[PDB]
């Protein structure tokens, strides 16, 4: 309630400055597309990666190391892969 | 400014899932499905809630609605029957929230409760490492198979899109 | 030179200056001296909590110690 | 030649392969994993006594079981 | 049950509904299967917090990172659509008729 | 199905230490070994069966072994104790690297009086 | 596409078939038929014709509504008794989605309309690899989940399979939707056993793969899309002629012929329960079926249509492709009738 | 320590409300007194609503919600 | 089908992720803990329907654990009978506070 | 009383916006060579505020989109202060630099709505390839925020201000740092890395800038924490991060802004394999020094 508070306050200020900001008075590109598409797989697996440190501590070390160099090998394999099958040309 | 904030964030949430799924404008629907999202995390970090919604906060309502508004505004751009289907649907809703408040269970095919429920909830037990946190905190000790079938899916993921996106 | 610009950039470095100031005035004034509690676990909750239930003013801050020993 | 065409790619193949070699060989894992062990989170349990065995010492200052000493000796 | 999990189900056929009848645009059908996505994400997310099953804490995030490739499937078939033709309407399907 | 039992409210007044949990934590590893030789006995009857309103005697002796350890500590030295958990009270989440010299030196006292 | 591309995704439509059929996690058997989505996806669309994307389309708005119907069905399996184990659900209400989502997987007669929209607009090695593996596994999902099956749902889902993939079959001349039709049939036949000895259904299952992996490389031995190509196959071919005779029988399953051993053994062991008009209600709607197999044979193998001058043209030059795996499955599909007690070669 | 006190505060709440559950339906048909509604005895952990009933506002969401919102 | 890979291959790669009473990260249980080890001890080496005629009760009581739906029902119906009860007019409330 | 922290902390960012406009006025001319704004004010101030006033007065979609637009930004604008840990944070949040990457997403969808709601095809095609050059620097600094948390071991950034005691965090992660700086630069729509209420656009995107560099001076760097005393802790983090804003000014005066297409391969072939690089060294070195930090 304290952060929802915090929160609803922004939100009536920008309001009261809004209405009296207001009162006053008173075809495409296909490269377009695969920007957005190559995000959102690299962001999925950004969520993937991103629980690692509080993952860090482990008793199993060796298979955390393997498997975490397997995530950000296959990261940089798929941008590897659209590198050299030209994915992002202009 | 009651006990059962848990019930009126449900309520607002149906009431976003019922604002886009009468069909809009492409657009209008993409708002109200960030307004859902939102009351959706808020819900979750209402159930303690230290990390789980607001991780995927950033992926459904960091990454998707982005790529949403983003094929919308490239592709293409009030009615009686959108507006008649949002009122039945707020009727439905007003039936329903009449159901649970002035009588004592509610069954489409189950038993509902109904009144507003903390219960069932934790007895205040000493977790000291927030459960939720360190059971993300697996895949990595623990998920051998999971994170390699799903970074392989991933991988596939790539190569399909480029490949139907006119590979090469 | 620079003669003229000291001023707003010292006008500017105090209105960033205050809203830690002022928090910081708030947190040692509404808890009677001491600093805000930090629970980010449930145990630091618990502890908290049971502070605040043997203090019997329902005000954690207060104690009471070494003085209900016997 | 290799280098002046992309540089970038080269210095990063070059931190990434000592980032993939050197966690092979090093005199450091093993402590990582003593330490990373040694830490107890949750409650070590007290047990019924024994089948008269020589180990699971009594007092908390009985210098008998397994002990943690080289973090005050490096 | 409880409560909540009555209303999270009761948003989820809404949502069902909306995914299958469905008017002109084939967008704001791939949109209410992602709002059936977030339903499902939330109510396996609720059962496990509330059951305290801190072990197979895997399934929300993974089951929200495999239907958002789902939808990224979807998103470039919706722009292979509407590149071929001019809009993406329910109609200029109507040819391969069965 | 079969109701339940339970001890009555006249089994259930034990006095408690009833003081704060900032000093309970400011003394806590003297506690941990001067008395803590019973509480692993209540301990394994907690573990060993998960039933209170089996095991509450054994609570009952560590409430009073605790009690008798404020008594030692309150009536005895340190009187600049109470400055040091007062020291360690108001350092946000408690850390034990911030209020450190007085420490030591309630550590000199215990060392030397008793 | 690059031939490294093609054997990594085979291999990653194999690959979610293997998750399907291995694992005892619910979460691993809905990433395997995700997965097994996403991979075969661009199996088809091979070409670039708008067909293929109408039917990818397609496939994919009702494929993955079922999945998501599927995730659903554990959700709700799990709010009951909670336990990942695959196993027998808890509740009718889970079991009914869960068969129901199957029901749009693989098609079945209130959730068919996609199956011949989609196989028309395909070329014929996506048909191929749909038809067969995307019938294949989730037959594996049933085969866990038998149980705690409500059988009217399995038994009203089959029934009406039948005698839809039957009457729809009568007016298409299209090659494709007649296939498409055929397999909806003997998804039928597959289903209705299932609740009584699941045996009969995956060796049902190994005989519907096999033949027709042998039509679809009949079809293959020249790129033929209605029946009059077919006549022109006649012309320029002749032992095309009769193994399109024989294998289109033996879809059509009668006795001396390798076809008629899935209707057989599931009828023997169909009623020793005593169910009676079922049994011969799905046998009178299996005669039906086989008219359309019937005037295909009609068309080409046995009259012979007027063709066309350049077939003179044609006759020089060898029909050089290479059949993937023809004699074999063509032998092992219409020859074995003597081998029925090879039913127990299953478990 | 503190888990001694956990113990005698939750069966304290237990037999005031199980003393209260024997008087608040003093006089309703049917119903017997005191139902575990499971069938082992063993020891349940109540669900923090026979911890915490007819409290109204204040230490059910000061003692349930409090923390989560909190910090 | 169903193979058995996980079974011959040895290393229980996914049985892991199935129930309770297993290795969680750091040892803690679940709510439900004791109910599902003793509903599986009850039917372990049970061939799936004896095992549902005779681990019934303790599936009722897993399931009471899970949901603890009767004990709602009960509660819900001890505070509306509380409502009406200080609606009619007995004991202007008391039971908190001030025994 | 907290109401009064609540207005202390979203009232005075405001004035903080405003003399940040003339600050980086005076500062850019005092680099390129203008003595002003002097004359309207004394050492211009009133200017500015004048600035604020006059652009209240004039007299200038979809009410729905044309509303919802600034009222999200100027939002995220406010919201985006609350655990920064000048000293005490308003929220101890547990978790917080998940929020800051939440929140620049929020920020994106404020730029796709004004840029739908514009309704011309050209302010379209802008707003779209800024949308695209907004979230393409959203991965690295994702990354790089892992990596340099991953050495201090929790979200809760109140442990990041602790163990910023012993060095500053700048020297073992250098090069980390001076790509999620110049990723700051991106995100922030600034050169080189490139319609109303334009007072609230406006004032939202000054907010921003003002945030990343005050997290740019608590997640890099900072000064010793006296116990009882925070005031020198926050006058000499001010100070950094003012000297830093001026050092943001002195890069904006003095470069061109990118091509487009330039920018996005700069990125990706640039950037994406060195932040992998130096990610993946940040995962498996601190198991191979002994030191893995204390999630406690
Ligand atoms: C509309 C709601 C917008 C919410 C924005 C996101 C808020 C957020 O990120 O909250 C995270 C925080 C988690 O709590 P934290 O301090 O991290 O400690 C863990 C245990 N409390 O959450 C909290 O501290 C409280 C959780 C939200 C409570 C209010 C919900 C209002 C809806």
């Amino acid at each position: 309630m304290n952060l929802m508070i915090t929160l609803l306050t922004n939100f009536t200020l920008a309001t009261l400055l809004v209405t009296i900001a207001f009162w006053l008075p008173q075809p495409f590109s296909m490269k377009f597309f695969l920007v957005a598409i190559t995000f959102l797989l690299f962001d999925l697996e950004i969520a993937l990666l991103l629980p690692l440190p509080w993952a860090s501590q482990t008793t199993n070390l060796n298979t955390m190391l393997t498997m975490a160099l397997l995530l950000i090998f296959l990261l940089a394999v798929s941008l590897a892969y659209e590198w050299t099958q030209k994915g992002l040309e202009w | 400014m009651m006990t059962y904030i848990v019930f009126i964030l449900s309520i607002i949430f149906v009431m976003g899932f019922v604002g886009f799924s009468s069909k809009p404008s492409p657009i209008y629907g993409g708002l109200g499905l960030i307004v859902s999202g939102g009351v959706g995390c808020g819900i979750v970090l209402n159930f303690g809630g230290s990390f789980l919604g607001l991780m995927v906060f950033l992926i459904y309502l960091g990454g998707m609605m982005v790529v949403f508004g983003y094929t919308t505004a490239m592709a293409t751009e009030s009615n009686k029957v959108v507006l008649g289907t949002f009122i039945t649907g707020l009727l439905m809703e007003f039936l329903m929230v009449y159901y649970v408040l002035k009588d004592k269970e509610v069954e489409i095919v189950f038993k509902f409760n109904g009144m507003g429920d903390w219960v069932i909830y934790d007895t205040g037990d000493s977790g000291f490492f927030s459960e939720e946190a360190m059971g993300i905190a697996a895949l990595y000790s623990y998920g051998t198979w999971l994170v390699i079938v799903t970074g392989w899916s991933l991988l596939i993921g790539v190569v399909v899109i480029m490949e139907i996106t006119r590979g090469n | 030179m620079w003669f003229e610009v000291l001023p707003g950039i010292a006008v500017m470095g105090v209105c960033l200056f205050i809203p830690g100031m002022a928090t910081a005035r708030i947190h040692r004034f509404s808890n009677g001296g001491r600093e805000k509690r930090v629970a980010h676990y449930s145990y630091q909750w618990y502890l908290m909590e049971r502070d605040r239930r043997v203090s019997g003013v329902n005000r954690y801050y207060v104690s009471k110690g070494l003085e209900n020993i016997d | 030649n290799v280098w002046a065409k992309e540089p970038v790619l080269v210095a990063s193949f070059a931190i990434a392969g000592l980032a993939v070699i050197l966690p092979t060989l090093s005199p450091y894992t093993k402590y990582s994993l003593m330490i990373n062990r040694a830490t107890p989170y949750n409650y070590p349990v007290p047990l019924r006594d024994d089948g008269n065995m020589p180990d699971v010492p009594s007092h908390p200052q009985d210098p008998q079981g397994p002990s943690l000493e080289w973090l005050k000796r490096l | 049950m409880s409560l909540v999990y009555m209303n999270i189900m009761m948003a989820f056929t809404v949502s069902l509904t909306g995914l299958l009848m469905y008017r002109s645009h084939l967008m704001s059908s791939l949109l209410c299967l992602e709002g059936m996505m977030l339903s499902l994400f939330i109510l396996a997310t609720l059962m496990i917090l509330n059951s305290h099953f801190t072990l197979a804490s895997m399934m929300p995030i993974i089951l929200l990172v495999f239907a958002a490739c789902e939808a990224a499937l979807g998103l470039s078939l919706l722009v292979m659509v509407s590149n071929t033709y001019g809009t993406d309407y329910v109609q200029n399907l109507n040819l391969l008729q069965c | 199905p079969g109701i339940v039992e339970l001890p009555s409210l006249e089994d259930l007044k034990v006095q408690e230490v009833k003081v704060s949990s900032s000093v309970l934590k400011a003394a806590a590893h003297h506690y941990g070994a001067q008395c803590d030789k019973p509480n692993k006995e209540f301990m394994l009857c907690r573990w060993e069966e998960k039933d209170p309103r089996r095991c509450l005697e054994e609570g009952k002796l560590v409430n009073q072994c605790a009690l008798e350890f404020f008594r030692q500590i309150k009536r005895h030295c340190a009187e600049p104790f109470t400055e040091y958990w007062t020291c360690i009270d108001y350092s946000g989440l408690q850390l034990f690297r911030r209020c450190r010299k007085e420490q030591a030196q309630f550590d000199k006292c215990v060392l030397d009086k008793l | 596409m690059n031939p490294i591309i093609l054997i990594i995704i085979l291999m990653t439509v194999m690959l979610g078939t293997i998750i399907v059929m291995i694992s005892t996690h619910w979460l691993l058997i809905w990433i395997g038929f995700e997965m097994n989505m996403l991979a075969i996806i661009p199996i088809m669309m091979k070409k670039h014709n708008p067909r293929a994307t109408e039917a990818s389309t397609k496939y994919f708005l009702t494929q993955s509504t079922a999945s998501m119907l599927l995730m659903m069905a554990i959700i709700i399996n799990l709010m009951f008794s909670g336990q990942w184990t695959v196993m027998k659900l808890f509740n009718p209400m889970a079991s009914m989605l869960m068969t129901m989502a199957l029901a749009m997987k693989l098609g079945m007669a209130p959730f068919h309309f996609w199956v011949p929209e989609v196989t028309q607009g395909i070329p014929l090695s996506s048909g191929l690899i749909l038809l067969t593996w995307q019938k294949l596994a989730p037959m594996s999902v049933l085969y866990q989940i038998l149980p705690s099956i409500n059988l009217d749902l399995i038994l009203t889902l089959s029934i009406l399979s039948i005698t839809i993939g039957g009457w729809g079959g009568l007016n298409q001349t299209q090659l494709r939707k007649i296939m498409a039709y055929s397999s909806i049939a003997h998804m039928g036949w597959m289903t209705a056993v299932l609740l009584y000895n699941p045996t009969m259904t995956l060796l049902n299952l190994i005989i519907y793969i096999i033949m027709t992996s042998t039509m679809f490389t009949l079809f293959m031995a020249n790129s033929t899309t209605t029946t009059l190509s077919l006549s022109h196959t006649w012309n320029k071919a002749p032992i095309m002629t009769i193994l399109v005779l024989i294998t289109l029988l033996s879809m059509g399953g009668l006795p001396p012929l390798s076809g008629f051993m899935p209707k057989w053994m599931i009828i023997q062991e169909m009623t020793k329960n005593d169910s009676i008009i079922l049994p011969t209600l799905m046998a009178i709607t299996a005669l039906l079926n086989l008219y359309f197999y019937m005037r295909l044979t009609y068309s080409t193998a046995l009259t012979m249509f007027p063709s066309t001058n350049n077939m003179k043209m044609k006759w020089q030059f060898p029909t050089t492709k290479r059949m993937t795996l023809l004699p074999t499955m063509t032998v092992l599909s219409t020859m074995l009738l003597p081998l029925t007690p090879i039913l127990s070669i299953l478990e | 320590l503190l888990q001694a006190e956990k113990d005698r505060r939750v069966l304290q709440m237990l037999r005031e409300n199980l003393e209260e559950e024997a008087t608040i339906m003093k006089d309703v048909p049917g119903w017997k007194v005191g139902e575990s509604v499971f069938h082992t005895t063993r020891w349940v952990t109540p669900m923090m609503g026979e911890l915490y009933g007819l409290r109204t506002g204040e230490e059910i969401l000061s003692s349930t919600y409090g923390f989560i919102w909190y910090t | 089908p169903f193979f058995d890979v996980q079974k011959k291959l040895g290393v229980d790669l996914d049985h892991w992720m199935t129930i309770q009473s297993a290795e969680q990260p750091h040892r803690i249980p679940a709510r439900c803990h004791a109910f599902e080890k003793e509903w599986i001890e009850c039917a372990h080496g049970i061939g799936s329907i004896r095992a549902e005629k005779e681990c019934k009760i303790e599936f009722e009581d897993f399931r009471e654990c899970l949901l603890r739906q009767k004990t709602m029902k009960r509660l819900n119906a001890i505070k509306r009978q509380r409502d009406k009860l200080i609606k009619e007019g007995k004991y202007t409330p008391p039971p908190h506070h001030s025994g | 009383m907290f109401m009064i922290n609540v207005l202390t902390l979203i009232i005075p960012i405001l004035l903080a916006v405003a003399f940040l406009t003339l600050v980086e006025r005076k500062v850019l001319g005092y680099m390129q060579f203008r003595k002003g704004p002097n004359v309207v004010g004394p050492y211009g101030l009133l200017q500015p505020i004048a600035d604020a006033i006059k652009l209240f007065i004039k007299e200038p979609s979809s009410i729905s989109m044309f509303i919802l637009a600034p009222i999200l930004a100027l939002t995220l604008a406010l919201t985006m202060w609350i655990p920064l840990p000048m000293p005490y944070p308003l929220i101890n949040m547990n978790l917080g630099v998940l929020f800051m990457l939440a929140m620049s997403s929020l920020a994106v969808y404020s730029i796709l709505w004004s840029g739908w709601a514009s309704n011309s095809k050209y302010a379209l095609i802008g707003a779209l390839r800024a949308v695209a050059q907004t979230i393409s620097y959203e991965v690295t600094l994702a990354i790089i925020l892992l990596s340099v948390l991953l050495m201090n071991g929790s979200f809760t950034l109140s442990t990041l201000i602790i163990t910023q005691e012993q060095v500053w965090l700048i020297f073992p992660a250098w090069p980390l740092a001076m790509m999620w700086f110049i990723s700051t630069l991106a995100e922030t729509n600034r050169a080189p890395f490139d319609a109303g209420p334009f007072a609230l656009f406006f004032m939202a995107e000054y907010a921003n800038i003002i945030m990343m560099n005050i997290f740019t001076t608590t997640l890099f760097l900072g000064a010793f924490h006296n116990p009882y005393m925070p005031e020198l802790y926050t006058i000499n983090f001010t100070i950094k991060s003012l000297l830093l804003s001026i050092t943001f000014l002195w890069i904006r005066a003095s470069y061109p802004r990118f091509r487009y297409d330039q920018l996005m391969h700069l990125l990706w072939k640039n950037f994406l394999p060195l932040t992998l690089a130096l990610c993946m060294w940040h995962v498996s070195l601190p198991i191979l020094l002994s030191s893995i930090p204390p999630q406690t």
